[PDB]
């Protein structure tokens, strides 16, 4: 029922390896 | 495009939570991610996603890609009404075109390119 708040080192690493 | 989160929740309730969510966190994106049916695919096991707004569709392959286990060798595919969307648009474009009533955005994913095969 919650919510995945991504975190901000996840969402870094999806722009490294992007 | 079926969602089971749709057909185990209904609308009023959505819509409420959608409004609430994007009170909550406006500078987040909120996206219902499933599994195509008829896909052959890691399951996921949770729906409800909050996003950067400048995310990238590609940044966002990522992200799902890791939680489901995928190697890069096996494919992954986004569905949005149908469609495959732009691997260089943001969650925040996706968002403003196609939200749903609820202010949600939904998401279906496959290893197929044709949602449904
Ligand atoms: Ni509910
Ligand atoms: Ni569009
Ligand atoms: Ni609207």
């Amino acid at each position: 029922e919650e919510w995945v708040i991504v975190s901000d080192e996840e969402i870094e690493e999806a722009r490294q390896k992007a | 495009m079926k969602f089971v989160y749709k057909e185990e929740h209904p609308f009023e309730k959505r819509r409420s939570e959608g409004e609430k969510i994007r009170k909550k966190y406006p500078d987040r994106v909120p996206v219902i991610v499933e599994k195509a049916p008829k896909a052959r695919i890691g399951d996921l096991d949770k729906k409800k996603y909050l996003v950067p707004s400048d995310l990238t569709v590609g940044q966002f392959y990522f992200l799902i890609r890791k939680r489901i286990h995928l190697r890069a060798e096996d494919a992954l595919f986004f569905f949005v009404n149908n469609v495959i969307p732009p691997t260089s648009a943001t969650m925040g474009q996706l968002y403003q075109e196609h939200h749903e009533e609820d202010f949600f955005l939904y998401i279906a994913y496959s290893d197929e390119s044709v949602y449904g095969l």
